[PDB]
């Protein structure tokens, strides 16, 4: 019924068939960039198919204590492929993207997540007079996790989960697209997310356009006997994909 | 108009609809309204929602900064500058950070007082003072005295003012790189990603420069100036969770870990 | 320039930062640039031969956008916007930089955020004389706004 | 050349006039009004349209 | 209206056209643009060159002079005078220099301040001063004293200000000679060539005088005049090379020899 | 006896009242506006004309 | 006049002021597979500006000794840029090829050599009961040495120049599209060289289209006190790659 979805792109497709309705933006499809509204000159390089397709990002597993975990796209996708390469070998580049939260469990599990994308999530560090690391901010497909209480070190995150890592209280983090994942009621979720800035195109290794946050409102619970190994996975698909200012790579 | 939807009467249900179950998990809000849940009277509800637009919201003119000089100093070294940044002041940049992305005019006004400093000398009776504000932007020749050419103001606009006369009023129209001011900036000036992260990559809005136009008179004075910030046309955009944590600096987000809300005794209790 | 004992030879560089290399702040591009804080649009470099008219050669003229380093060899300046001059007939040859930025306006002043990006030009071939030629030999460059320019 | 409209009113109990004296649209006032409003794309940014008084599933 | 040329989109070219190679020795810039050298696609460019303009660049006050004058003295000798000269000023002065001719109006303000001498004087407290501004045209009366006759100001035009008030403004019409003011003049005054050569053999255009209107207080004070030039309606005519070395003489254009930029480590070195 | 005109607005998102009060030109505010360019006198001067595409000489 | 010739594709152009009128395959301009002509189902890529603009290879110098030179297509592209990757991550791929060779001189400079693209350029082994060596056969932009005499080695190429490295003479290469540069009359010469092949389209890495050889029929021949050093430089762009076949990057 209207709990069955499924979406192909490029070489690509995934079936779902315990699913919410599907969260597009702020109610923008992703599209290419109009001759109205344009900077660079050069013609664009639009991949097409070749980075259109879906990526999957490393599982974590959720555990019963687990504060929850993080994600930024353009780094997270920088090694992924094409599109990887794309955004390796050019000044400017623009994509939207597609984000489909997967986590099954049995009827006999319980429990809920908030899935939500969140632009210019800029973060907080943990010591005040200081920056945030690198490898803090970012793996790539390797999420990052949350504390569940307050965290420390000279480049650390403030990670406690209360805060969202920026200073604002989580529960409010639902103006953002987003959706959940309530075990009773489905199996995955998924957001649109049309690309969002102050300008046209951007350098994808300096800005990350959006954070992916996955937080447990509800942890994990179950009775003896019944699995408890149950895992969250990621996968993406860029659309619309843009490129411009061909270079030597980086 | 920005009329505020009225109610409808309803009467007794009895039916397969079910306006009172949803999906919360679907990312959307309920449309159910009182006309659902009970019965209802007609209401011809007249109220109005202008308040709420943004322009509203925000312009009001807000102290941004203030800073002093004064009229005796050393070397030349009597004026104040200040570097142009909307975060060192705690009530407007709460409000701006609502919105993670802005278009707006901007309109300056400023408020210049004075007053004696402590000092032994008779016979300080002194004529009216006369204030420059002058702008420099990102460039410029730089002050770095009173009396240097840099104040010619060729160019740079500056404001002259005598105290007495109602506080200096100017226009500045929206002048980002970008088509909006951004409140946050998740990523790094450079490349490398080895410069400094956040929002104040982005800001190179050049400084003010500050000075008395007269000369020195024997008696000692210190005065204040006041900057106050209206934004006009206010065009938003991708609202965001208002801050709970204290602000802590002016250059980042940095924060100190704050709980959602005040304690109670318990789930079921009335006092809050 | 000058005859060549090894192929792909750097000849000049630079980073395009018109309000502010010393390149380019006291050209008349620059000149005015330097009486506003922002500024957009395409630049011309025309580069003329002025060598005997007995000597030839050919050269690379390269655009490197941000998010790498200037090229360290010819084939890395290649893979970035470029032109192949070839001295001949026609003394002049113009590389013409295209509007390539995040942004509507870049900084008139070095900035981080509005990274110029990287000229550069190599040599595609030996400058090549007959004898009783001289085979050192200078070049002139020169540079202007194009038309979509403010 | 100055423009007639009118004054915020109290409902269910005017006209004021604005000439522009600069040539810079920065110099003008605040363009306060009414407006518009459409919430949809906040409280209802969802693919496959939702009926209020339908289930949410199925 | 004023708008940049857009950009038209280009695809893969192999012709016998030759855009990229010219002839720099003709005298002409090449016309090319990014669509004849590398793929394009469609802009549309909405950018404007309004403040390009010639009216724009120049049509700012900009300070000029300044100087002093007080309120005791000797033998009536308490006024300053200036000979108009828009040299003296380096930012202006570079700005007008820009262009060889030129033809424009000429608004006028002035800023006025003053400031106490130190005194042993008790009984300082004096009524606001007025000052007068007067303007004689090269061949007219001249003030000798503070209280000369030639202060009446019966033809000559003049200002009479108070302190507090808005600083005073006045509009001064083209006024050459010629159909042009000239920048440089690459000429001498006298037929024998025995005169001054260059700018200044032009440079008749009258002097300032200025004075209390009070009478002296056993105070002292002294004042300083600000004078700011903002020309309008500018027409311009055959642009000139920006200065490089710095401005020595407001009456020629004797220069220290000077370098056309600063150096670097190697002409392929990126750190300018 | 006032004229009417544009403000300077923003491209790709009004007028304004004008009157003199004095019997003098040189009173008149800055003439301000878009006016025209005509680059050619300078980058082009030339007698016999240059076509973009084709060789400069012969 | 038609001396003079000037070629845009992508983001980089090539002007010539001294040089051959063009030539065309068989008289084949390069296009895109039609619906008629295709084998693999999935929507191809077409990277479009991204890969056909131009690259350079290695130049070489040309000795009043020198034997001769040669590279092969696909091979010498495989590190280039973006083409590069697309054929590292694609199963089968197309393209056709613009081949401008460049070589300037001095008036007073003589000599001339064979400028001619070979399909199915398939190399005889020195050694006769054996099969030659991968880097003997290709090193990428490297070019290949022709030998002047007879060699020798297990897996060496019988290299000798008269027999073109394949047992026929060195005289009938002209069969193949080809032109000369001729030191007294150009400085270039240009080859357009259209896909050909008995399939569509196919592996980029097992087979090599064409070859590229320059052969110095006339020797370099200069008097004393001139330039002793006159490069030979060979820059090459793809047309209307296509790409079919997405997956894990060899
Ligand atoms: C002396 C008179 C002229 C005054 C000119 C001051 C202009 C300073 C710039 C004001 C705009 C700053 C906008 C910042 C908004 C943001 O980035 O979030
Ligand atoms: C006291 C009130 C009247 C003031 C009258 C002052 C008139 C002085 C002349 C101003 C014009 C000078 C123009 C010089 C321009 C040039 O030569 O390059």
């Amino acid at each position: 019924s209207d709990r069955v979805r499924s979406i192909t792109l490029g070489n690509s497709t995934i079936t779902t068939q315990e699913c919410a309705n599907v969260v597009v933006g702020y109610g923008t499809w992703p599209t290419y960039l109009r001759d109205e509204e344009a900077t660079a000159e050069d013609q664009p390089t639009q991949p097409d198919v070749a980075t259109c397709r879906f990526y999957t990002l490393e599982s974590v597993m959720w555990q019963q204590s687990s504060p929850g975990w993080w994600w930024k796209f353009p780094d997270a996708l920088s090694n992924m492929g094409l599109f990887g390469q794309n955004m390796q070998y050019h000044y400017l580049g623009r994509a939207g993207y597609t984000l489909h939260v997967q986590c099954n469990a049995s009827k006999f599990h319980q429990g809920c997540l908030l899935v939500v994308c969140v632009p210019e999530a800029e973060m907080g560090c943990a010591t005040i007079a200081n920056k945030p690391d690198q490898k803090s901010l970012s793996n790539g497909e390797t999420a990052n996790v949350f504390d569940s209480q307050n965290t420390s070190g000279q480049t650390a995150v403030q990670a406690n989960v209360i805060n969202a890592g920026m200073g604002i209280g989580v529960g409010n983090l639902t103006i953002f697209p987003h959706q959940w994942i309530n075990l009773r009621t489905n199996n995955s979720a998924t957001i649109v997310m049309p690309y969002v800035n102050s300008v046209p195109m951007d350098n994808m290794f300096r800005h990350n356009n959006f954070t992916l946050m996955i937080i447990p409102f509800a942890p994990l619970s179950y009775s003896t006997g019944a699995t408890t190994y149950v895992p969250i996975t990621v996968t993406v698909a860029p659309m619309c994909a843009e490129y411009n200012g061909l270079r030597l790579a980086g | 108009i920005a009329r505020v939807a009225d109610t409808i009467s309803s009467g007794p249900v009895n039916s397969e609809s079910i306006p009172a179950l949803t999906a919360a998990e679907t990312g959307h809000t309920s449309q159910v309204v009182p006309a659902d849940t009970m019965q209802t009277r007609h209401v011809k509800n007249y109220h109005s929602r202008s308040e709420s637009t943004v322009e509203n919201f925000l312009c009001r003119s807000a102290c941004v900064y203030y800073t002093t000089y004064k009229n005796h100093g050393t070397d030349g070294d009597n004026f104040a500058q200040w570097v142009i940044n909307t975060r060192q002041v705690a009530q407007l940049r709460r409000k701006l950070e609502m919105f993670t992305y802005a278009r707006f005019d901007l309109e300056l006004t400023f408020v210049i007082t004075s007053s004696q400093e402590q000092s032994t000398i008779k016979g300080q009776d002194s004529p009216v003072l006369t204030h420059q504000i002058m702008y420099v932007p990102p460039g410029g020749p730089v002050p770095t005295k009173i009396n240097s050419y840099s104040w010619q103001t060729s160019t740079n606009p500056s404001v002259f003012w005598t105290e007495g006369s109602a506080p200096p009023r100017i226009s500045i129209p929206f002048i980002s790189i970008g088509n909006a001011y951004s409140m946050f900036y998740d990523g790094w000036a450079r490349f490398d990603k080895q410069g400094t992260y956040g929002i104040n990559t982005l800001n190179n809005m050049g400084t003010l420069y500050m000075r008395h136009v007269n000369d020195g008179s024997p008696g000692p004075i210190v005065s204040t100036v006041r900057i106050y910030f209206k934004p006009k046309h206010v065009k938003t955009w991708v609202p965001r969770p208002p801050r709970l944590c204290q602000y802590q600096k002016a250059g980042n987000v940095n924060f100190e870990p704050s709980g959602v809300t005040e304690g109670r005794t318990e789930i079921t209790a009335m006092q809050t | 320039v000058q005859s060549n004992s090894t192929n792909g030879s750097q000849v000049f560089g630079f980073p395009l930062i018109p309000g502010a290399s010393s390149v380019l702040n006291r050209t008349l591009l620059g000149e005015i640039l330097n009486y506003y804080t922002h500024w957009s649009g395409s630049i011309k470099l025309t580069f003329m031969f002025c060598g005997s008219a007995m000597a030839t050669g050919k050269f690379l003229l390269a655009y490197s956008p941000p998010g790498a380093g200037a090229p360290t060899t010819r084939k890395e300046a290649m893979l970035g916007t470029h032109v192949i001059w070839d001295v001949g007939l026609q003394s002049s040859c113009v590389l013409c930089i295209p509007w390539i930025s995040q942004t509507h306006y870049r900084y008139v002043v070095m900035d981080e955020y509005t990274a110029g990006g990287y000229i550069t030009c190599w040599y595609q071939t030996n400058i090549v004389v007959p004898a009783d030629t001289q085979s050192d030999c200078k070049i002139l460059c020169f540079v202007s706004a194009c038309n979509d320019f403010s | 050349g100055a423009q007639v409209s009118t004054q915020k009113t109290g409902a269910h109990e005017i006209h004021y006039t604005n000439m522009n004296y600069y040539k810079d649209s920065a110099s003008n006032s605040a363009n306060r009004q009414e407006f518009a409003q459409d919430p949809g794309k906040f409280t209802e940014p969802v693919k496959d349209i939702m009926i209020k008084s339908m289930p949410a599933l199925n």
